[PDB]
């Protein structure tokens, strides 16, 4: 077998669905090739690593196997690596194109520790006449003020609902894949945004049911179910909720964490209800999960959620 | 000093708590005792009978030898369990002369003591987890907690459980008598009962409070006994009389009155905020209010003491309690 | 000049004829001192009296003493350092300048002392601010440690100390100075520098107004002498200081106007306070008390003040950013009142 | 090779010291003291010359990142001729190492500086070291011994020794206490900033709103190199300052919007889009809502609320998010807590005092006011070190009680005696340790009716000539 | 002489129970020999160890000790461990090897999120030579990449039947007696994790072992457990419920004395009892539920406890109103 999301990799950068704004701008780079020091921070799963290393690809052409060094967290980094070898690869000798640069990409910069990212100073500073360096990082507040403040930002904001829908559609299209429209909104729903996991989600159903179906990806997910939460969440006297929630739930093994989690993310997406009651039951919610976080997780809290988000209802 | 040199070295000397030692009583002369995990208030006796154990069943040959007492004095970081913790968990048992097995039967396997485990951090009870899993058969595990809800219940499902009561305000009266007779201090008659109460969940600060009473009482040379008074303004209570003065005030007048006095109250009198639990002792065992009235009382004093926990003003609090409880 | 006129023995103090009572039977046993937790309002001179028991026991030369500093690397790569003034026979440790490696620092410089091996002593400096892991490392040092390290420990409104710690200790506290014992040691000032005073009323009218802090009032008394040429007559405008006066000014714009137009000079206010370093609490309680002095108000209006007050106090202890927190409560005073 | 390939900063980087935007006052006191270095070592380093300048061996620039430290420092030793001996973070800088090479060459000559001109009479210093440890903060763990045996390099010396480091008072950089001259380079004003990006601007043919440049150099908080990287950005023409560069204004602008929150509104905008909005930017969106959700004319107002009960649930639910804020960055791995942190401090606010905004939208201030409350808190704990010995109080009651006094025994003899307290003056400060800038420190931390930045230079400046000339005859330590 | 947590500790695939659901996908996927990465997550004390173990020993047989390699959480677990010792272990292949080795790493949920990013970028490295198996107790605190790379599968808990069946099977093997209301009991407090069953046994043996013939009671077994009786329960609710403030009080404080209970447990059973009432009305059940939460939730920090416990009565008293 092989994984749709290897399989599927986009190569070329107009493949990339998502970000339209800095998606264009790093196709002008590469069209340009004047490529400054560059972070690029964002959610996991939203297209951080393929687009730089697209962006390697597309600028260096057929050097990219001797004008590119890249470093995630499995290779060594330490204070040796990039004192030695970072400094003996920028002043390597490389004939590229006039408007090309060697290219060192550091993906996962968060893990750098703040001394190792220390010595990059000066060796980014001194040979930028022959060397740029892109780092990919998900929070971009473990990076050192200096590296912080040398090179560009680029924030990847998390993929909206139609970029994703269209992706699958591609994919479905590519592959001939039975499906329905309830399926892939299911799909949407258990991603909110991680490209990578909705189509881990849509290849584990096609593999496992064979149909997409509601049934089918709720039953792989192994989260609790919309339907079941919604109708806790809506119930009209609080006992049935209660009751919901002891039986249907509670028994069947499932985290509270899990229980409250599914709860935030079947409010967030109740259209039905009006917005001022959806955000203070999202801030009931809230407090529940701050609550259980901080090491009680008796069901007596997720009672009283619900007990509040009936008093708020009514 | 008194709590050090009549310390019991027993299991029999203790009276008040004898529920959960007892099994330990009862596999002592076995290899087998369970990882223990010990929780309750503090100043209970769970250091008391662990020395006592240990007296029991090493003696003065084994009491240092394959025993690790750490405490938060210690390094409690990943460092100790990595390098020591493991390391001694895994080491042989030292047998060094006869005199020993004379008197104290030695299993094969160890113990060690890990105390203060409430404050630790989540990795390190995670190592915990291993470092008592793979050596389990020779090495066993003694964890004392003061809140159960912080350490991690994976843990709680390995170690056996083992509560120790507070303590017995009804039987202790004749330990004290004990420890005042042989000392030959001279105290009053409602005095050991005041002692112990206001001292509750605690022996330890009972018998330092003892202690400290007679040693100021004896500087006078008044020759008279000590009364209750003596006790409760070193133990840093509220005395009654201003209590009064407080539900009076506090029973019938205005905002302004309420906080003239408490600035007062918080400028010179007791600076303490246990005036709270006083109230709630003089409004709870009363009997000349009607329900509806201590449900809200018990609630506001909840509240109030609630905030009181994270540390918060005092004034503020103290303040806002009594306004609130003079609005019914 | 406060410092002038500072007791250096428990004979030199003219307060508290019971404490000093009490200390010189204390300091009858200098081979067996128990650990000992004073605890009272600010300003009352606890460290006076710490340090007069500390002439009594040792020598007159523990009052000159030398600053150090010491720099030491915690479990992780970080290598922090503080300030301790140490005499020939004591320490004060002040555990204020480290953020959170309080625990560190007094485990190493605790166990460090403990085996220079007669005793020293440990003074530690506001003993609330205190992490309960910190607390818990001092208590366990004070459980192995006890014939070289005899803590005495000065803090305020003991309630953030454990109960694992007051057993140990003996608690001692320090109620606040009478108006009349004030105005007693404000005359003795006077007299020892020559003050030309109108009468005795101004004497109690400082003491009245200071609210039974000695310092302040000692500090403020050197205020007014300075502006009237050592000359106190009775018609005298109490000076207070700067941050008292810009928090009265907020207080009557509250009360004055109630609108987020003002609100925003409010915020502005509030952030000109607390950039010139001054806590969040200490602001908070005074704009409180000034909204409860006003008089317009009426009992339901207080009511809810100190409601409030109580509610976001406990949210600034539990919180970090302070400006948003005294801006809400200002912003719920400002709804009420309106 | 190529005019166009490089990147914006080093290519417009300053040439001469007329070109260094800002800190003009510590770049000529760098100048003048390397000047006057060399008359410092005829004299063994014991005459302080007219500034105090006069004894040190080292200079040490620190400051915020992005100012020129850097740059100054070597246009500094270049305009006076001469050679730059440079060391940085990327060589490792251990004790050993350190002992071994540049310990060597503390005293020596130039090979390079000698062959390059030495015959026409330019100036004499063209052979002479002037060694630039640059990131000395930098040391890293891997840097062992570094910090000692570099202030032990401070004295004994025999060249120009310039240190560059970023947080002066950090524990690490503690051995560089008295032993050297230390300049502090600020953060940059607007207006030079602006100038610079202009001449930037016309010199590359490209015209910019003035506003969009002021509101570029508030969100780059005065870093040069950071506005200038992202100004480079342009030529990749609204899109740009509003996608890329100027992000958490428009997030600002698109969240406290009045038609989005409407029934009619939300359907067509769901509240997880409003999520991702706050998710665009997760470090400034709190801020940045809290610093400007009063200053709008609201339109969602329930019948029978009025504005101040709008904007007090707002700040109430600001505060509650700010709690969640704190426990989030209490363990990082608690992220799962992050959309909770969207609703309470960027979601619930908006949505209850949204509307349509009164003015225009002002960037948050509350980093400035950190930033200066740190460098306060700073002041005061050093007040409180040197005072301590005759105070007894806590490092806060000093400023609450003692500082109005202080200040008043410090000054008013000035406003009334005129010049000739001055013995007395220092009197007092014989007493209490302190120095002439513990007693600018002194009178700084003042507000309200007490404020003295206005009154002090009132007084001649003659008295304060006379004072500083007085002091520097006696010292109490 | 071994506990019988160690001792009864399955070494077959078919000495597991209450697992048959994963049973046969593992025995589908061993027959098959596509084994790809796994992840095993669930509460404790339900056989992810033991069935993992029995798996590997099935696979390899005598090789176990070469090509089975054990990692537990926090083992020095600096990005280093991953970087040298399992990413050998992946990468070196052995002298006489056909297939793939196996990683197990136990209880690997305390990675911090470098860590896991190294651990997801090695499983992805080498996915062609080994493969991994992920044990966990919260699948909420890993990166949703190292989750979606490998298959899971969720340890629902023990059900009475297999719980039942297992005590069956030690009792016959053990000299001890076991009363009717003694296994409810066991199965009412344990909540299905079997070490703590495996425990409690041989603890409450150890307790009552005197003429090796007596009968373990209920009272021993809420004794050894720590739980309170539920008739104590029905009885301090009755006396809140109907009596006044003082006798009420007095009643609670010597419940919880006498006995050794705590009020989050006492709470606990209290709202499991208040579960299933005819309550006529509704603000009473949310008042209540409230006030429960807040008592709990101010216990968790640890206030003063009479205060706590008079507070619980008022909650109980002014809620029962209507
Ligand atoms: N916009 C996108 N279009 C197509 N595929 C995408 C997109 N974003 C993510 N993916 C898929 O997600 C997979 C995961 O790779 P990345 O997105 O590069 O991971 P990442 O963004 O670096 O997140 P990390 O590694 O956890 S910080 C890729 O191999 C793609 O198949
Ligand atoms: N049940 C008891 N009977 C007699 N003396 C006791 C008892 N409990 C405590 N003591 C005395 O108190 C001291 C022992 O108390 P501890 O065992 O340290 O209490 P503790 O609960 O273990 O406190 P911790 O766990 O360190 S917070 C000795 O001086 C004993 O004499
Ligand atoms: N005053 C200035 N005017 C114009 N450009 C400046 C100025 N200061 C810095 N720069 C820019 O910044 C580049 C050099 O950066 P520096 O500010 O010298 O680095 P730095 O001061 O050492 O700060 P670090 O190294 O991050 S701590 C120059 O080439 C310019 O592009
Ligand atoms: N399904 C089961 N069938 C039979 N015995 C079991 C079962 N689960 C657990 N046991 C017994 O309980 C012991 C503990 O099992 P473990 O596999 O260690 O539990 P666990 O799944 O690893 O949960 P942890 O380690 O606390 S996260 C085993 O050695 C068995 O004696
Ligand atoms: N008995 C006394 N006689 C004269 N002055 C006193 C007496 N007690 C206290 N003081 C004065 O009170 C001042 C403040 O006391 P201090 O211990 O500094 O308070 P804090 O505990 O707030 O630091 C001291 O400067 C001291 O001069
Ligand atoms: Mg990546
Ligand atoms: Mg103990
Ligand atoms: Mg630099
Ligand atoms: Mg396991």
């Amino acid at each position: 077998q092989l994984p749709w999301v290897e399989k599927y990799r986009p190569q070329v950068l107009s493949d990339i669905v998502g970000n339209k704004e800095t998606i264009d701008r790093l196709q002008q780079i590469a069209k340009d090739g004047n490529m400054p020091h560059m972070i690029i921070s964002g959610m996991p799963g939203i297209g951080k690593t393929t687009s730089v290393h697209c962006l390697a690809h597309e600028l260096l052409g057929r050097s990219y196997a001797d004008g590119v060094l890249e470093l995630n967290a499995s290779d060594d980094r330490g204070i040796d690596v990039v004192r030695n070898q970072i400094k003996h690869f920028a002043q390597k000798k490389l004939h590229l194109p006039p408007g090309k640069h060697k290219i060192v990409i550091l993906d996962e910069a968060d893990s750098m520790t703040a001394g190792a990212q220390q010595a990059l100073r000066r060796t980014m500073e001194l040979y930028s006449n022959s060397t740029r360096f892109a780092f990919a990082c998900n929070q971009s507040n473990k990076i050192i003020e200096p590296l912080q403040s040398r090179c560009a930002i680029l924030r990847y904001s998390k993929l909206s609902d139609e970029d994703v829908l269209k992706r699958l559609l591609q994919i479905i299209k590519l592959e001939d894949v039975k499906y329905t429209n309830d399926g892939l909104e299911a799909i949407i729903f258990t991603a909110e945004g991680d490209m990578r996991q909705a189509i881990n989600n849509l290849q584990s159903t096609v593999a496992g049911h064979g149909l997409v179906n509601a049934d089918n990806v709720f039953k792989i997910v192994d989260s609790p179910h919309p339907l079941i939460v919604k109708k806790m969440l809506l119930a009209s006297n609080l006992e049935d909720s209660i009751q919901i929630l002891r039986t249907d739930l509670w028994k069947k093994g499932y985290s509270s964490i899990d229980i409250v989690t599914t709860s935030f993310r079947v409010t967030k997406n109740l259209a039905q209800v009006k917005e001022s009651v959806r955000l203070e039951m999202i801030k009931e919610i809230g407090l529940t999960h701050m609550r259980i976080l901080e090491g009680v997780g008796t069901y007596l809290q997720l009672a009283s959620m619900l007990a509040k988000i009936h008093k708020l209802n009514n | 000093p008194w709590v050090e040199k009549y310390r019991p070295k027993n299991l029999d000397e203790v009276t008040a708590q004898d529920h959960a030692v007892t099994v330990l009583k009862k596999t002592l002369k076995s290899a087998n005792l369970p990882h223990m995990l010990f929780y309750g208030p503090p100043g209970t006796g769970k250091t008391s009978t662990i020395l006592a154990l240990t007296k029991e069943l090493y003696g003065p040959d084994l009491m240092k030898s394959r025993i690790l007492e750490l405490n938060a004095s210690d390094e409690r970081g990943i460092s100790i369990v990595r390098e020591k913790v493991k390391n001694f968990a895994r080491l042989t048992v030292s047998k060094p002369s006869k005199h020993d097995l004379e008197n104290y039967p030695c299993p094969p396997y160890k113990i060690i003591i890990l105390d203060e485990a409430d404050s630790m951090t989540a990795d390190a009870q995670s190592a915990l987890r291993r470092t008592m899993e793979t050596y389990s058969g020779v090495t066993r595990f003694c964890l004392i907690c003061n809140y159960v809800t912080r350490i991690i219940d994976p843990l709680a499902s390995r170690c056996s459980k083992f509560r120790f009561k507070a303590l017995d305000a009804s039987n202790a009266i004749d330990r004290l008598r004990f420890i005042s007779e042989q000392e030959n201090v001279k105290c009053d008659d409602g005095v050991l009962e005041r002692i112990l109460d206001i001292s509750a969940g605690d022996l330890r600060r009972g018998i330092t409070l003892l202690q400290s009473a007679s040693k100021g009482a004896q500087y006078l040379g008044d020759g008279k006994n000590i009364t209750s008074t003596q006790v409760e303004e070193l133990a840093g209570v509220v005395p009654h009389d201003i209590l009064i003065e407080i539900v009076e005030k506090v029973k019938s007048g205005d905002f302004d009155e309420i906080k003239k006095y408490v600035n007062t109250f918080m400028k010179s009198g007791w600076s303490a905020a246990s005036v709270v639990n006083q109230l709630h002792e003089y409004y709870i065992t009363n009997d000349n209010f009607d329900t509806n009235f201590k449900n809200q009382i018990s609630w506001l004093l909840f509240t109030t003491d609630s905030r009181l926990n994270n540390g918060t003003n005092e004034h503020i609090q103290l303040l806002n309690l009594l306004v609130k409880i003079s609005q019914l | 000049w406060v410092d002038k006129y500072r007791p250096k023995s428990l004979n030199a103090l003219s307060h508290n004829e019971e404490l000093t009572n009490f200390l010189k039977s204390l300091s009858d046993q200098p081979r067996d001192l128990p650990h000992l937790l004073l605890y009272g309002p600010n300003g009352t001179g606890k460290k006076t009296r710490c340090m007069a028991l500390l002439e009594s026991i040792f020598g007159p030369g523990v009052y000159r003493l030398k600053i150090d500093v010491r720099q030491f690397v915690t479990a992780s790569n970080r290598k922090l350092e503080l300030n301790v003034v140490s005499s020939p026979y004591h320490l004060e440790i002040t555990p204020s300048d480290m953020g959170n490696n309080d625990r560190i620092v007094i485990q190493e410089l605790l166990k460090e002392v403990a085996q220079m091996e007669r005793y020293k002593c440990v003074i530690i400096n506001e003993a609330n601010s205190l992490t309960k892991d910190a607390q818990a490392a001092l208590r366990r040092t004070m459980e192995k440690y006890s014939k070289n390290i005899r803590l005495i420990m000065v803090c305020d409104s003991m309630s953030p100390i454990i109960a694992p710690i007051k057993s140990r200790c003996l608690l001692i506290r320090c109620p606040a100075p009478s108006d009349s014992e004030i105005s007693t040691i404000l005359s003795d000032v006077v007299t020892n520098e020559r003050i030309q005073l109108e009468t005795k009323d101004i004497l109690k009218r400082i003491a009245q107004a200071s609210n039974g802090n000695l310092r302040v009032s000692l500090l403020m008394l050197e205020s007014m002498a300075l502006n009237n040429e050592l000359a106190l007559k009775s018609s005298s405008p109490i000076i207070k200081p700067d941050w008292i006066i810009v928090i009265h000014k907020l207080t009557r714009k509250i009360v004055k106007e109630r609108s987020v137009n003002s609100l925003i000079e409010c915020r502005a206010v509030l952030y000109d306070l607390l950039a010139h370093c001054i806590p969040a609490n200490i602001i908070l309680k005074e704009l409180t008390f000034s909204l409860l002095d006003v008089e317009t108000l009426n009992t339901t209006n207080k009511s809810s003040i100190i409601e409030y007050s109580s509610v976001f106090d406990e949210r600034l202890s539990l919180g970090n950013k302070a400006i948003f927190h005294l801006e809400g409560f200002i912003a719920k005073v400002m709804c009420c009142l309106d | 090779v190529r005019e166009e390939d490089k990147l914006w900063t080093v290519k417009y980087a300053p040439t001469n010291l007329q070109q260094v935007c800002g800190n003009k006052g510590s770049v000529m006191k760098l100048k003048n003291w390397l000047a006057n270095w060399e008359n410092s070592k005829k004299n063994s380093f014991k005459h302080a010359g007219k500034d105090g300048s006069g004894v040190f061996r080292a200079a040490m620039l620190y400051g915020p990142p992005g100012i020129g430290k850097t740059t100054a420092a070597h246009l500094v030793a270049q305009e006076l001729g001469y050679d730059i001996l440079e060391q940085n973070a990327s060589d490792v800088r251990s004790k050993t190492l350190l002992n071994a090479g540049v310990k060597n060459a503390l005293d020596n000559m130039s090979v390079v500086g000698y062959f390059k001109h030495n015959e026409e009479a330019q100036n004499l210093n063209g052979k002479h070291f002037v060694i630039i440890m640059d990131e000395v903060d930098g040391m890293s763990g891997g840097d062992r011994g570094g910090v000692g045996q570099l202030a032990q390099f401070c004295r004994k010396t025999s060249t120009p020794l310039i240190l560059i480091c970023n947080e002066r008072n950090l524990p690490k950089m503690r051995p560089f206490d008295r032993v050297c001259l230390d300049i502090q380079f600020r953060r940059p004003d607007a207006n030079s900033i602006k100038s610079r990006l202009m001449t930037i601007a016309i010199r590359e043919k490209f015209k910019l709103d003035p506003n969009v440049i002021d509101r570029l150099i508030q969100t780059t908080r005065g870093d040069i190199r950071q506005v200038i990287n992202l100004l480079s950005t342009i030529s990749t023409s609204k899109a740009w300052e509003k996608n890329i560069a100027l992000k958490p204004f428009d997030i600002a602008h698109k969240m406290l919007d009045g038609q989005i929150y409407s029934d009619i509104g939300s359907r067509n905008f769901t509240l997880n889009d409003k999520i991702a909005l706050y998710f665009d930017d997760f470090d400034f969106t709190p801020l940045m809502i809290q610093e400007n959700y009063l200053s709008t004319r609201p339109s969602v107002l329930k019948p029978g609320q009025s504005h101040l009960e709008a904007v007090a649930e707002a700040a109430n639910c600001i505060s509650l998010g700010d709690i969640v804020e704190k426990k989030i960055r209490s363990s990082e791995q608690l992220w799962s807590l992050l959309p909770l942190h969207a609703v309470l401090s960027s979601v619930y606010p908006a949505s209850k005092v949204a509307g349509h905004m009164a003015g225009r939208i002002n960037f948050t201030a509350w980093l400035g006011q950190n930033s200066k409350s740190a460098k306060y808190y700073r002041l005061l704990q050093e007040i409180h070190y040197h005072t301590r010995l005759g105070t007894s109080t806590d490092k806060i009651g000093l400023r609450l009680d003692y500082l109005p006094t202080f200040r008043k025994r410090l000054l008013d003899p000035f406003l009334k005696q005129g010049a000739d307290a001055i013995s007395s003056v220092i009197e007092v400060m014989d007493d209490y340790y302190l120095t002439k800038e513990d007693w600018d420190s002194i009178m700084e931390f003042f507000v309200g009716p007490d404020v003295t930045t206005a009154i002090i230079k009132k007084i001649p400046a003659t008295v304060k000539s006379g004072f500083t000339r007085k002091y520097n005859s006696m010292t109490h330590p | 002489n071994l506990p019988w947590v160690e001792k009864y500790r399955p070494e077959t695939l078919d000495e597991v129970y209450g697992q048959n659901e994963v049973i046969t996908t593992v025995r589908k996927f061993v027959d098959e020999g596509k084994l790809p990465h796994l992840l095993f997550y669930g509460p404790p004390g339900t056989g992810k160890t033991s069935t993992i173990v029995a798996l590997a020993r099935e696979i390899y047989g005598k090789n176990y000790s070469n090509m089975v390699l054990e990692l537990n959480a926090s083992d020095d677990r600096g990005i280093d461990v991953v970087r040298n010792q399992i990413k050998d272990f992946a990468s070196t292949r052995q002298i006489f090897s056909k297939g793939f080795k196996l990683i197990i790493l136990d209880e690997a949920d305390a990675m911090t999120n470098a860590a896991q990013n190294a651990l997801r970028r090695v499983i992805e490295r080498y996915t062609k030579n080994t493969r991994f198996c992920v044990l966990a107790n919260y699948a909420h605190k890993l990166t949703p990449a190292l989750l979606s790379r490998c298959t899971r599968f969720r340890f629902q808990p023990l059900p009475q039947e297999a719980i039942e069946r297992r005590i069956a099977n030690v009792l016959v093997h053990e000299k001890l007696k076991l009363s009717p209301n003694a296994e409810k009991a066991l199965i009412e407090l344990s909540n299905g994790d079997m070490r703590r069953v495996l425990n409690v046994l041989q603890s409450c043996k150890a307790t009552l072992d005197n003429p090796d013939e007596d009968e373990i009671s209920d009272d021993v077994i809420y004794e050894c457990c720590g739980a309170p009786r539920p008739s104590d329960l029905k009885a301090v609710l009755k006396s809140i419920l109907e009596d006044d403030w003082g006798t009420a009080h007095y009643t609670l404080n010597k419940v919880r004395s006498a006995k050794g209970l705590a009020l989050i447990d006492l709470i606990e059973g209290i709202v499991k009892i208040l579960e299933d009432y005819e309550l006529q009305n509704e603000e009473t059940r949310v008042h209540l539920l409230t006030k429960l939460a807040d008592i709990e939730y101010s216990i968790s920090k640890g206030g003063n406890d009479q205060i706590q416990g008079s507070a619980v009565i008022g909650a109980i008293k002014a809620s029962f109103e209507n």
